[PDB]
This record gives C-alpha cells, structure tokens and sequence, in this order.
C-alpha cells in the first residue's frame, strides 16, 4: 500500500514521519540550528551598529543603476 | 470456625515431620562453611530439646486475598526472612501477573510485563514491555517462560518491591508470544 497499515504499527508510522520531516528545506532551515548560529542578527527583528563606510553597488543584469549602501 | 477436626487416626504418627524438621535444624549446625546460624525469628530453639512434642517447630501464616499456602512451605526446611509465607514480610498493594524473563539471581527473578499504548493521531497501537524484579522463595521453583503472580511488599533492595505468590507452569519448547494479560 506504499505505507504500512495494521493496528499495531504506530511506532513505525511515527519513526517514518520523524525521519522524513528533515527533507523539507523550510523545516530544516527553521529547526536544525545552523541558521540561528550563522544569522548576523542572532534571531532578532533589528540590530544597531556603527557605519564604517559609504558605498555604491551595481544592479543586476536587466537593470542599470548604482544603489547606495553602508558597511556596518 | 464452626466445624472441629474430623477423625483420622494416623495424625500423630504423621507428625514425624517433627523429627524431620529437628534433624534439618541439626544439619544446619554442622555446615561450618556458614558464618551465621540461620533460624526463624518466630521460633524459640528450645522447643527442639523437648520430647513431649507439645510445641510447634516451624512457623507459617496465610497471606489472604484467596491465596493458599503451599505445602512445600509448610513442610520445608529452608530459612527465608523474605518469604511471604514463612518470613517477616506482608503483602499489600497491587497484585500483578507476568512471565519469567530470567532466573539467574539468588532467590530473585526478573518478570516481563506486556501492554499496549494507544497513539491517537495515527489511531493505532504500539506494543510495550517493562521488567520487574521480584523475590523468589525456595517453596517455588520456576524456569524462563512460566507465568507468575506477584504481589507488592515493602522495599527489599534497590530494585525489588514484589514477591512471588503464585506459579502457573509453561512447557518448554513452545512458541513465545506477546501474551499481555
Ligand atoms: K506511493
Ligand atoms: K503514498
Ligand atoms: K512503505
Ligand atoms: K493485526
Ligand atoms: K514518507
Ligand atoms: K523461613
Ligand atoms: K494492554
Ligand atoms: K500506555
Ligand atoms: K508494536
Ligand atoms: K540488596
Ligand atoms: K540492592
Ligand atoms: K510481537
């Protein structure tokens, strides 16, 4: 039946779901813990810092512009 | 106790179990490998010198709950302070049944209890088991697979809180099944 049935298979049905849950990129990003470590804001809405420089950044292929930004 | 003692005429002869217990007691005195002399606390040890027979030489009791004393305990020669029939403990609390998982310890066995656990999300069950340590009096002998009934007592060691009070034999070389009961 491509999935196990039977009145005494709750343990298997739970193990399969626990294992295959990690295959989703959304769940893995939000639950693994590496993104929390690598996040510059450390899981916060906002953060304060001091400006170290002023810069201009080229746009991508179909557009043409110089966007204005700051290294913080 | 309304009725009083019907009449067999071999009773006093059949109390030769007195000399039986007496010579067992005198054999315990000769096994000089032991360090302590083992005896029941309910029994004087001056009753053995006497000859008029007028006083009992072994102590036993009933445990209640419709569980009768085995004759192997009444006519045995062993000493066990943890035996529920001839020792110094009592049965109260929960009474359970299980199967003998292991009988490798000294007057102690492991019992395997089986049960089901319902998981509602999946609408199904899983089979679960636990192990319980119990004390084994010499008045029973068991092997792996036999059904036993055990009853709760006071703490007796780091892991034991139960005592074997009934045995249902199971033949060797039979298919082992879940067998919850
Ligand atoms: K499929
Ligand atoms: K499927
Ligand atoms: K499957
Ligand atoms: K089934
Ligand atoms: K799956
Ligand atoms: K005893
Ligand atoms: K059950
Ligand atoms: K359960
Ligand atoms: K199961
Ligand atoms: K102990
Ligand atoms: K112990
Ligand atoms: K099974």
């Amino acid at each position: 039946m491509s999935k196990t049935s039977g009145l005494y298979t709750a343990r298997k049905l739970r193990t399969v779901r626990r294992v295959n849950r990690w295959a989703d990129k959304k769940y893995r990003k939000a639950h693994l813990g590496t993104w929390l470590k690598a996040n510059p804001l450390e899981g916060a809405c906002m953060a304060r810092g001091i400006v170290t420089q002023k810069i201009g950044i080229s746009a991508k292929q179909p557009n043409s512009a110089v966007r204005k930004a700051v290294r913080v | 106790r309304h009725p009083l003692r019907p009449d067999p005429d071999r009773e006093r002869r059949a109390l030769e179990r007195a000399e039986n217990l007496r010579k067992a007691a005198y054999e315990m005195a000769e096994n000089q490998h032991e360090r302590a002399y083992h005896k029941q606390s309910q029994i004087f040890q001056g009753r053995f010198l006497r000859k008029d027979n007028a006083r009992c030489l072994r102590f036993y009791k009933s445990i209640g709950m419709g569980y009768h004393t085995p004759i192997t305990a009444i006519n045995g020669t062993y000493i066990d302070k943890k035996c529920p029939f001839t020792g110094n403990v009592s049965i109260r609390g929960r009474i359970l049944r299980g199967v003998v998982h292991s009988a490798k310890m000294q007057r102690s066995i492991i019992v395997r209890r089986d049960y089901l656990h319902f998981v509602q999300k999946y609408k199904r069950y899983e089979r679960r088991h636990k192990h319980v340590a119990a004390h084994l009096s010499p008045c029973f002998r068991v092997k792996e697979g036999d059904i036993v009934t055990i009853g709760e007592c006071r703490p007796l060691s780091k892991t034991i809180r139960f005592n074997v009070i009934k045995v249902e034999p199971v033949s060797e070389a039979a298919k082992k099944r879940f067998s919850p009961f």
